[PDB]
């Protein structure tokens, strides 16, 4: 049941829940995206196809010439990834596009038979993604983080007053396109409606309607409801719709001419409305007083005269009513202005609206958008059309269109990118509805409204930008010149497209150096989703609201992993099982519950879809492949958690882990930690530095196997077989015949990367863990990465801690460590760094790399080559010369005393400087390799060419295996065909392999096949020859360099870094500390048996910080090492196999109701012995998050190993021998060594280099700068009376030039006096102000 | 030439096409570049600018100033011990 | 200026000046040439615009952008901002003779000392060393002195040890909120690369030893040295200037040690012996013949300050414990015995120091503060106090309280559907119920925890305060509080939705029992809200204090 790397060491886990899904491939979010950008998709519009089909074909102005798109192709990259890194060049592929130019005929309307000229064009470089999800830009590993931005569409928000006595709720609506300008509607505090285009300035909202060729009557038609008054020669009568009367005090009596219904004074009830409704009342003879107050809809002209008696939208008057009666109009269509349930907002906006017709409205918009220009007809027309309705200037991507329609309760999902006028009017409709109280306001933080962009989509966008930039030049050139002579590749300039793409990849805010501290940081960097970046929210713009944890984050983003400080809540990490649907919204899996029975169908549900159902919890007690044990379950629905019956549940969570990210899922006892400390622990695991010897965690969670394998840092078997030869640098493996492909020989080579440098200057090294002759299957580990044990993630090392106060050496978070930890070389790290010496050619002459260097004794020149480069393997310390370089010095006129001195002693004083490269002060290491780059014209030194010779030897060595492994397959096919036309069993085998071609059988097809195979061997030879010549040419040819650079030398230096007081250490539960002292072994507290404790921590850090993970982990670690010691003692008694089998199996099946069943009987004796060997150091345990090992189980495990169940021991003092008065907690905890080393942080400065314009000392350890004495510190000295130290800090220490040199020369003489002056910074200020034409000057006295 | 060959042209091939000697082309390539602004933000965060990063070269070191003063004093002491006419001759000759 | 790579670096004023000159020259050319008027009007406007962009960019509406993308920075920009001359180069500037590194606790130090690494000290005090190498004749010239130092000969270390003696240095930790953030210490040379800081001054600095760093400055002149010694030395700053209370206040381990040493217990070794003063008490305890907690009768001589400052001596036979007798040997003479004769907490120790200050002076309090620290560390270590998981006891009747509250809320919710209860009524009632249940659980837990030890007093049973380690950390005021222990052993309580509303069902589990998925997700809301509050509150605090400092 177990793979071999598992039978090597099975890790016991305590999980009770049975898992349904497997953890998916972790990096998929990256890889999948990029594939869509390159995948050659015929109909599916993704990436390059979509961009080309968007722009091409490009129509010339006259319509006689056009450029046509055919297809594209990605060329083979010229340099491989390793070569790209060593040469500092981008890993990329050439993009080659087939274009077709078509020239029409003037005479015939569209005669396309004049010229069709088709050819390939080179159109820029495209960087490629390595199979691990990273790009190599300029020789460095970069990662592009996904971005989380607000999806296109419509959003109806409210800003409830936020400043008013009224406290009015103000409603606005925004339309956001994918590409285009913004359109915004809103209410004025006086219930008037306003429009903003691109957030410039308000206009009354009806101008948009007028610009759309709508007449005032038509506006009033589409928004409002009409009301009908009949006139009968004296009578004013209204057509009555009963429910229109709701919510109004009675004005008069309303009889339906038969019987009184509403008496004056009666409040109108629902019963009155119902009576009217059943009575079928239609017409009421209303008093003439009533219509005094209403508003007219249509334009009532006098039919006798044709003049406007009253136009639309005027309040009616009694005399106006009379004139309408006399004009012959029986019909009056007034307006339905019924208060709050309906609103008169459109009418009021019309009344404020100044513009009258379409053209004036366009003029208004035009002079709002482009103020100060005359508004001609055509200009306004073109501006409006291009503004909102033109294909190339506005786009609601299919995402935006779907979101739009679904916000408006439409049916269709697909639509045009441009806005139709129905869309605008519907948006206005819904905004008004919200104002009257029908609809609801959207929530902007909902993960149904926020969408993620991955690298494929941003790259595609930038490529489209570049293509559009090409469009201009192509289309103009298509028009002017003669169309006959030119070919398409002359029309296109490659430079702009590659400019856009390479600028995005190299300079964008989302392209970042990859974190190579260890595998976990790598994974968690490839998986972050960032809210910042182009087209996204920024720091200051971000309030408290966007930064919090929303109820829809459940199972989509981690709640407890996000940076502290300013970026909190803006950068956050994708959870474990989450993925994205085709539109780009996060979604998570669920188990479907059929009619009470929990099935195994997985459905992925999005954010908006999830809230509809009722979802159970992950830990609800299921029953024997059936329905729930409990009658009543705990569930969540519509964002609220509550209790439900069995019958009402629809879905169930997949596993307990699916809430948290990866980094948090690696913490052992998460469910006992306060969230503040779990956050810190998650952030701190990513900074661990990988030590010399990897060590598995005795207390894990089981996600380590997945992280280690998926991070891509190990070497994983590709198809499986048997190991044939293992080296420290190579593994070759014969393939099983089952998966051996029928053409080839079955040999796979894995080359291991050894001692290369990471971005953070740590060591990268792979070690083989398989042994010669062992059998392996597909997918199991052959080599260990930097910080991986036998297949598992192992960030740090696990130590004997005691929780007690020492003599104040662990005061506040400090840590006391034993000398054994230093002796054992635990926590020793290896750091690799670059050093570079560049020789240029100056105006006085070229510098040169030589060992003949002035003013240097032979002691220093001891370690240099003949050519002036260091020998490989020489041990150097601070100040030593690594490469000797001298520059041509000018003429130096010295003051008389040097003339006298040289005259006395006869010093020649040659004209050349000493600009050699030397080791930085403090650094001390070994030189592991040297690399030399020469310009094309310069001769090669001796050193460089012996390096080249060594490289040639290596290349010939390597290429021979590649040749032989291929002859072997070809000869396999020859022997598989020659025995089929006559079997010669031992004859061919015993005679030489080679001269089988000089043998021939009956003139059947066998002879023809034998011949045609013989003509394969001849070009396998040419394969070898051309490839060898390619390698010969690559390393002989001169490297291209920056202009003016003659040659470059790089030296790689390896430093072994040991632990010391000042370094920072931490555990997984958020507990930090700096090493405070290193005790001798005698002084450390010791056990009954004499084993001393390795680290001492402080009790006072648990109760207030309140993370109890530490203590439970310590007890469980003590138990695990206890079982390890039983195994070890049993092994030292030199054997007894049945007893090992028995004890190990009872230990494995200890747990209460664990799911892991390990049958040990099936193991053969050798595998049992090997397993015992690996468990000798302790039983590795696995307690998943929220499915933990609970306390009673820990106590049972402690009993099995013969340890105290309370977890505390009698402990003695190593220094006086007296027992400590109380039992103390002892056990094993997994500690980490973080990347904040005291070596990198110590710094001091007496005097050094000073800045240029200001004349103050520089800043930073690199420049040997001084610490800043900021404003606050000045206030501090002001608060004392310390005036003299202040005047020191301000004048003679930084700016006062004469002052500072004088005071140096004083304190050399033992004087200690000030003699201050005037800071240069003030003189600079004074000149700056004078340059403004303002005369500022010092008044004397 | 780039679109014809499908890659960037080496200066030798470019020199062949322009009918000019290699050194002339190299000289033009190095002359071409235009100066860089002192306010370019070199730090990822827009707090530190290239300008703060540049060192002043004109200044001498307090160490060398003290050394020069000591040298002058020592030379004066040694010269004073020499014969009067010899001392004044040496001063007169070297401009000490 | 020429950059090393052959490129050139320039300031923007060069560009702005160039275009002003260009427009001016072309205007002169135009006027000399008798052009039409629209052209000269154009030139005149462009000249005026160029001058405006020179003097203040962007105030004329549209800022002239450089070659890249960004606006050119002009003269007014060089003066104004947070990064103009005034705040960045005149009011505060970078400084010579200074260094920086990680801090670490040194408990053996005296209150006026700090540990300085050898390498930092060698670098900071460079010229002083050159001077005394020349004085003793060990080096003829300054260059010889350089070569002597760079090769680190032994005489260099002897000279350095002679230089730093009596020379104070200034230690700073940013942000410097108040005037106690800079203090002067006397250095002790150590090996290693971390600065060692005295434990008692951490409160003033607000420093904790988990990766912090501090900066070191060197005062040079005689006046600077003297006012570092007189105004700024750490032994001069024991009271705060905001309010009068002391700042040297013993803390976590010191308080735990003194609490454990002073507390008393029933019959344990050595009841009712009679002792000839504290020295016999120590001789008994360290020989294993008596316990720190024995209730014993000891003969004690106090001193008391007379009318005219004389110290009258008074001798008596007191009832105390072994621990208190041993502690009494530290206390300077002049204070009453009643100070030591009760189980000391944090408040008691701080009051002890304050009394010693206002009676005896400064020097006795400095020495006394040190000795308190030393004794507290020693006896805290000898106690061997630790933290296991069995130390967080849970009331035997928690589940009963929870079940009763659940059933009662169930009945109120059932009663709701009869229409007798509106939404507001039900919500308020349920919250009240859960609050009452929380209080009952918490009180039961404290009752079971605080005074739970039953001891035989040579016969029948007796009841005393407990020696549970978490309870010790609670009472002593060392680190814990009541709310934290409530979370560890009671219920975690009620939580609030993102903004205002308080969720209906509380969290019934505690950290010993472990939360489940949903409860953890609920707590994350408040966690992140508080954390973001602090992160974005620091800036407002800083801006306020800057305005206040500038006004007055
Ligand atoms: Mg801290």
């Amino acid at each position: 049941v177990y793979s071999y790397t598992e039978k090597k060491r099975i890790r016991k886990d305590f999980g009770k829940r049975p898992q349904v899904l497997d953890v998916p491939y972790l990096l998929s979010i990256q890889l999948d995206s990029f594939q869509k950008f390159i995948e050659q998709d015929p109909e599916g519009q993704y990436g390059l196809e979509a961009a080309f089909r968007s722009v091409f074909p490009i129509q010339s102005y006259s319509g006689n010439s056009e450029l046509q798109y055919v297809s594209y192709r990605l060329g083979e990259p010229v340099f491989d990834v390793q070569e790209c890194q060593i040469r500092g060049v981008t890993y990329s592929a050439p993009l080659r596009v087939k274009l077709r130019l078509v020239i029409y005929e003037r005479e015939a309307p569209e005669g396309t038979v004049k010229d069709i000229k088709e050819q390939e064009v080179y159109m820029g470089e495209i960087p490629l993604m390595t199979d691990n999800g990273t790009f190599v830009i300029n020789g460095t590993e970069r990662v592009i983080v996904s971005q989380l931005h607000r999806s296109p569409g419509v959003f109806f928000d409210s800003d409830k007053g936020k400043t008013h006595s009224s406290g009015k709720v103000l409603y606005n609506a925004r339309i956001i396109p994918y590409r285009g300008s913004w359109l915004d509607f809103e209410f004025d505090p006086k219930d008037n409606l306003f429009v903003r285009i691109d957030r410039r300035r308000k206009l009354p909202a009806t101008i948009i309607l007028r610009a759309l060729n709508y007449t005032t009557e038509q506006i009033l038609d589409l928004f409002f409801e009409k009301v009908i008054f009949e006139i009968r020669d004296n009578k004013l009568q209204m057509e009555l719709v009963p429910e229109r009367l709701r919510g109004e005090t009675a004005s008069f009596d309303i009889e339906a001419n038969g019987k009184v219904y509403v008496e004056k004074g009666r409040r109108i009830t629902a019963r009155h409305i119902r009576q009217l409704e059943k009575d079928d009342v239609k017409l009421i003879e209303v008093p003439v007083e009533y219509i005094a107050g209403k508003v007219v809809a249509k334009d009532y002209i006098d039919e006798s005269t044709g003049e406007l008696i009253c136009a639309a939208n005027m309040e009616l008057s009694l005399d106006l009513l009379a004139k309408l009666s006399q004009s012959g109009h029986k019909r009056i269509e007034t307006l339905f202005t019924n208060d709050l349930d309906h609103g008169p907002y459109i009418s009021e906006t019309l009344r404020v609206d100044p513009t009258n017709d379409r053209l004036s409205a366009l003029v208004e918009i035009y002079r709002m958008m482009r103020p100060g220009e005359p508004p001609t007809r055509e200009a306004a027309e073109s501006l409006f059309e291009n503004l909102f309705f033109s294909e190339d200037r506005y786009d609601l991507s299919a995402v935006g269109r779907m979101k739009f329609n679904r916000s408006l309760l439409r049916e269709e999902i697909e639509g045009s990118g441009i806005l139709s006028k129905d869309d605008i009017i519907d948006v206005m409709k819904k905004l008004i509805d919200i104002r009257n109280g029908k609809g609801e306001v959207d929530d902007i933080d909902h993960l149904g409204n926020r969408r993620i962009r991955s690298v494929g989509e941003m790259a595609e966008n930038q490529f489209r930008v570049g293509l559009v930039r090409v469009e201009r030049a192509v289309k103009e050139r298509l028009s002017l010149g003669d169309l006959d002579t030119l070919m398409p590749q002359d029309m296109i300039n490659a430079k702009p497209i590659s400019a856009a793409v390479k600028e995005f990849f190299g300079s964008s805010q989302l392209s970042q150096f990859m974190d190579q501290n260890n595998p976990l940081s790598e994974i968690t960097h490839k998986r972050r989703i960032s809210a910042l970046g182009p087209g996204g929210l920024t720091r200051e713009r971000a309030g408290f609201e966007v930064r919090d944890v929303h109820p829809t984050h459940y199972g989509r983003v981690c709640p407890i992993e996000t940076p502290e400080g300013p970026n909190i809540g803006l950068i956050n990490s994708l959870s474990v099982y989450a993925q994205t649907n085709e539109y780009g919204f996060l979604e998570t899996p669920y188990r479907k519950v059929t009619d009470g029975v929990v099935t195994d169908e997985i459905h992925y549900l999005s954010a908006i879809e999830e809230g509809n159902y009722v979802i159970a919890q992950a830990n609800s007690n299921l029953d024997e492949e059936g329905h729930f044990v409990e009658d009543l379950v705990t569930c969540r629905s519509k964002g609220e958690s509550s209790l439900f019956s069995r019958d009402q549940v629809d879905y169930m969570d997949v596993s307990t882990q699916q809430v948290v990210s990866v980094g948090a899922s690696l913490i052992p006892f998460l469910e006992h930690d306060d969230a503040n400390r779990a956050l810190m622990g998650a952030n701190m695991q990513r900074q661990a530095v990988p030590t010399l010897r990897a060590d598995k965690p005795l207390v894990g969670t089981g996600m380590e196997r997945a992280v280690a394998v998926d991070s891509g840092v190990t070497a994983v078997a590709k198809r499986g077989g048997v190991v044939q030869y293992v080296d420290a640098s190579r593994i070759v493996i014969k393939v099983n015949e089952d998966e051996m492909y029928p053409g080839e020989a079955g040999i796979d080579i894995y080359n291991l990367t050894k001692y290369t440098r990471s971005n953070q200057n740590t060591c990268i090294n792979q070690m083989p863990c398989v042994s010669l002759g062992e059998p392996v299957e597909r997918g199991d580990v052959l080599a260990d990465g930097p910080s991986t044990d036998l297949g598992e993630l192992a960030l740090g090392q696990n130590m004997r801690v005691a929780f007690m106060p020492w003599n104040g050496y662990n005061f506040e978070d400090s840590i006391l460590v034993s000398e054994r930890v230093v002796q054992e070389d635990r926590f020793t790290t290896i750091h690799i760094q670059e050093l570079a010496c560049v020789s240029r050619d100056t105006k006085l002459g070229p510098e040169e790399i030589t060992a003949d260097i002035p003013n240097v004794g032979e002691a220093a020149l001891s370690k240099l080559d003949e050519s002036g480069i260091v020998y490989i393997g020489a041990e150097v310390t601070g100040g030593d010369i690594l490469v000797g370089k001298v520059t041509p010095k000018g003429e130096t006129q010295l003051t008389p005393e040097e003339k006298l001195l040289r005259a006395i002693f006869g010093e020649k004083a040659s004209d050349v400087k000493d600009s050699s490269l030397r080791v930085p002060n403090g650094v001390s290491g070994t030189v592991i390799d040297v690399q030399v780059f020469t310009r094309d014209g310069v001769e090669k030194d001796k050193r460089a060419l012996e390096i080249e010779e060594m490289q040639l030897k290596q290349a010939k060595k390597d290429l021979s295996e590649e040749l032989q492994i291929l002859e072997a397959g070809l000869f396999s096919r020859i022997r598989a065909v020659l025995v089929a036309g006559g079997v010669e069993a031992e004859k061919l085998d015993k005679l030489p392999r080679d001269r089988w071609l000089e043998l021939g059988l009956t003139d059947e097809e066998k002879q023809n096949q034998l011949e045609q195979l013989a003509e394969q061997y001849d070009e396998l030879k040419h394969e070898f020859e051309k490839k060898l010549e390619a390698k010969r040419r690559k390393i002989t040819q001169g490297d291209d360099l920056a202009p003016g650079v003659l040659k470059i030398v790089k030296v790689y230096l390896a430093v072994k870094r040991r632990i010391q007081p000042g370094d920072k250490m931490a555990g997984r539960h958020g507990n930090k500390g700096v090493i405070s002292k290193i005790n001798p072994i005698e002084d450390m507290p010791y056990d009954e048996n004499g084993t001393p404790v390795d680290i001492v921590l402080n009790p006072l850090g648990v109760p207030s910080r309140m993370n109890i993970g530490q203590i439970l982990e310590t007890h469980l670690g003590m138990a695990a090492k206890g079982i390890g010691d039983k195994i070890n003692a049993m092994l030292k008694q030199q054997q007894e196999v049945a007893k090992l089998r028995e004890f190990i199996q009872r230990a494995y099946d200890l747990g209460a109701d664990v799911r892991q069943k390990v049958d040990l009987s099936t193991f053969s004796d050798e595998e049992v012995m090997r397993l015992a060997e690996n468990l000798r150091k302790g039983m590795p345990i696995a307690t998943p998050v929220f499915d933990g090992a609970k306390e009673a189980e820990i106590k049972e495990l402690l009993k099995l190993g013969d340890l105290p169940t309370s977890g505390q021991i009698r402990l003695y003092d190593g220094r006086t021998g007296e027992q400590f008065e109380r039992p103390v907690t002892v056990g094993y905890m997994y500690m980490l060594k973080l990347n904040h080393l005291v070596d990198d942080k110590m710094h001091a400065r007496s005097t050094g280099s000073y800045s240029l314009v200001t004349q103050q000392p520089l800043g930073g350890k690199a420049q040997f700068g001084g610490q800043r004495f900021g404003e606050m510190e000045v206030w501090a000295l002001e608060a004392y009376g310390a005036a003299y130290t202040l005047q020191e800090m301000l004048t003679v220490k930084s700016d006062d030039v004469n002052g500072r040199t004088k005071m140096y020369k004083n304190i050399v003489d033992g004087n200690h006096q000030m003699e201050p002056g005037m800071p240069e910074s003030f003189n600079v200020l004074l000149k700056e102000i004078r340059s403004l034409g303002i005369n500022i000057e010092l008044e004397d006295e | 030439m780039l679109q014809e060959m499908g890659r960037e042209p080496t200066p030798e091939e470019l020199a062949e096409r322009m009918l000019m000697p290699e050194d002339k082309i190299r000289k033009v390539l190095k002359i071409a570049k235009e100066p860089i602004s002192m306010e370019t933000p070199i730090g990822d965060d827009e707090d530190s600018h290239l300008g703060d990063f540049i060192e002043d070269t004109t200044l001498e070191l307090p160490l060398d100033s003290a050394t020069t003063e000591s040298l002058r004093a020592a030379t004066h002491d040694v010269l004073a011990g020499l014969t009067a006419r010899e001392a004044k001759v040496l001063r007169m000759r070297f401009g000490i | 200026v020429p950059l090393d790579g052959g490129r050139f670096a320039t300031s923007d004023l060069n560009d702005l000046y160039r275009r002003v000159i260009n427009r001016n020259n072309r205007l002169k050319r135009l006027l000399d040439l008798a052009a039409p008027d629209i052209i000269v009007r154009n030139e005149k406007r462009m000249l005026q615009e160029a001058v405006d962009a020179l003097l203040d960019n962007g105030r004329r509406g549209r800022a002239i952008t450089g070659s890249n993308k960004r606006p050119l920075k002009s003269l007014a920009d060089m003066i104004k901002g947070k990064q103009g001359r005034f705040r960045q180069n005149l009011l505060g500037k970078r400084v010579d003779y200074s260094g920086r590194s990680v801090i670490t606790v040194g408990p053996y130090l005296r209150l006026h000392q700090c540990g300085l690494p050898k390498k930092m000290a060698l670098e900071l005090f460079k010229p002083f060393i050159y001077g005394k190498l020349e004085l003793r004749g060990l080096a003829t010239t300054i260059k010889a002195a350089k070569k002597m130092v760079e090769r680190e000969e032994a005489v260099v270390w002897d000279i350095l040890d002679e230089v730093i003696r009596e020379h104070p240095v200034l230690l700073n930790r940013a942000p410097t909120l108040h005037r106690l953030g800079i203090q002067a210490f006397e250095p002790v040379l150590i090996e290693g690369k971390a600065i060692q800081l005295h434990p008692l001054v951490c409160a003033a600095y607000n420093a904790d030893f988990d990766g912090d760093q501090m900066a070191v400055h060197v005062p040079l002149t005689l006046e600077a040295q003297l006012e570092a010694r007189a105004l700024m030395m750490s032994t001069n700053n024991i009271l705060s200037p905001a309010n009068g209370e002391p700042i040297i206040v013993p803390s976590q381990d010191v308080v735990l040690g003194l609490y454990y040493m002073t507390r008393d217990c029933v019959n344990a070794k050595g009841e009712g012996m009679v002792l000839t003063g504290p020295k016999e008490a120590e001789r008994l305890y360290r020989s294993g013949l008596a316990s720190l907690h024995a209730r014993v009768k000891v003969r004690i001589t106090e001193y008391e300050k007379d009318a005219n400052g004389e110290l009258v001596a008074k001798t008596s036979l007191k009832d105390t414990t072994v621990g208190r007798a041993i502690l009494w040997m530290i206390v300077p003479k002049g204070l009453p015995y009643s100070i030591v004769n009760q189980a000391l907490g944090k408040k008691a120790i701080s009051k002890m120091l304050n009394t010693c200050y206002r009676i005896l002076g400064l020097k006795p309090t400095v020495i006394f503060a040190d000795q308190i620290m030393y004794t507290g560390f020693a006896y805290a270590a000898r106690s061997g106090a630790s933290v296991g998981i069995d130390d967080m006891v849970i009331p035997e009747k928690k589940h009963e309280i929870i079940s009763e509250a659940e059933a009662e809320v169930a009945e109120i919710q059932e009663q709701f559907q009869s229409g007798l209860v509106t939404a507001g009524e039900r919500y308020n009632k349920v919250i009240d119920i859960w609050a009452a249940a929380n209080d009952r659980v918490s009180k039961a837990m404290m009752d079971n925890l605080q005074t739970e030890t039953v001891i035989n007093r040579d016969g029948q049973e007796e009841k005393q305060v407990s020696f549970n380690s978490i309870y010790m950390m609670a009472d002593s005021g060392a680190r814990g509080s009541a709310a934290q222990i409530r979370q560890l052993a009671g219920m975690r309580g009620l939580m609030a939705k993102p903004d205002g509303s308080i969720i209906e069902t509380p969290i019934t589990a505690n950290f010993r029992e472990g939360l489940n998925v949903l409860q953890y997700f609920i707590s994350t809301h408040g966690a992140r809200k508080g954390l973001a509050d602090t992160a974005l509150k620091t800036a407002n605090s800083g801006y306020l204090t800057r305005r206040l400092v500038d006004v007055a």
